[PDB]
């Protein structure tokens, strides 16, 4: 998963 | 694209369902500019999961529920002037201009991004928004004050310039942490007599790269 995120 | 559309109209029950979206602006935002108008095409197949996705230049374009808890605080109204720190995509721009219906200024520190966000801007007929090229760890003093700054990259402390530049009564929604790449999300509200922080829990962002951010 790619950094924004909660 | 209507069944690009479809699988984001699922993206947006689960984000209501999920109690993230909750008020009926943020909605009507994010039913008329769906994320996957400001990815590149390889990358709209999966605009409508939840989580963040790469654009141009090593950024990215927040998850949707992230998007969606930034908007829900910033409790935006007709007329108020906001400033986004940290344009990347355009998305969160467009959907707040829906929600002001007014001019919306937005900051890139990366020209590729810049030229890449007033694309998918244009190519969504989106008007009153400007995106600026620059460092936003430095507010945008032209536009100043705000009664919104939205950040959307994480720092290491609160930079002075944006509470300098927020309304009295205004509020700066950044993510801020010891980390480049993970943050606690506070709500900083400007008082008469200085400001109220608002701890909201942990989040994952790109770093924002600054005078008043990770240099
Ligand atoms: N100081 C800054 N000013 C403006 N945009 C920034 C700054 N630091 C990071 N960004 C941008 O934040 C965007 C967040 O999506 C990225 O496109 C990134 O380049
Ligand atoms: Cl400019
Ligand atoms: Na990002």
């Amino acid at each position: 998963v790619y950094p924004x995120h909660a | 694209e209507k069944e690009l559309y479809e699988k984001w109209m699922r993206t947006v029950e689960m984000l209501k369902a999920e109690g993230i979206i909750r008020s009926k602006e943020v909605e009507r935002a994010f039913l008329k500019y769906p994320r996957y108008l400001s990815v590149e095409d390889k990358y709209k197949k999966y605009a409508h999961i939840d989580e963040p996705l790469p654009i141009p230049a090593g950024q990215t374009v927040s998850a949707p529920h992230m998007v969606a808890i930034m908007l829900e605080i910033a409790n935006l109204k007709p007329g108020m002037n906001i400033l986004e720190v940290g344009t990347g995509s355009g998305w969160n721009a467009a959907l707040i201009s829906e929600i002001v219906k007014t001019d919306v200024y937005t900051i890139e520190r990366i020209p590729e991004l810049v030229e890449f966000a007033k694309r998918n801007l244009e190519r969504a007929g989106v008007k009153n928004v400007h995106v600026i090229l620059g460092d936003g760890s430095k507010g945008f003093p032209p536009k100043a004050p705000y009664d919104v700054i939205i950040v959307t990259a994480g720092a290491p402390k609160i930079p002075e310039p944006l509470i300098e530049q927020l309304k009295i009564g205004g509020k700066l929604i950044i993510p801020v942490g010891s980390y480049h790449l993970w943050q606690e999300l506070l709500e900083v509200r400007k008082t008469k007599d200085g400001i109220k922080i608002k701890n909201h829990g942990g989040v994952a962002f790109v770093p924002l790269i600054g005078e008043y951010g990770w240099k």
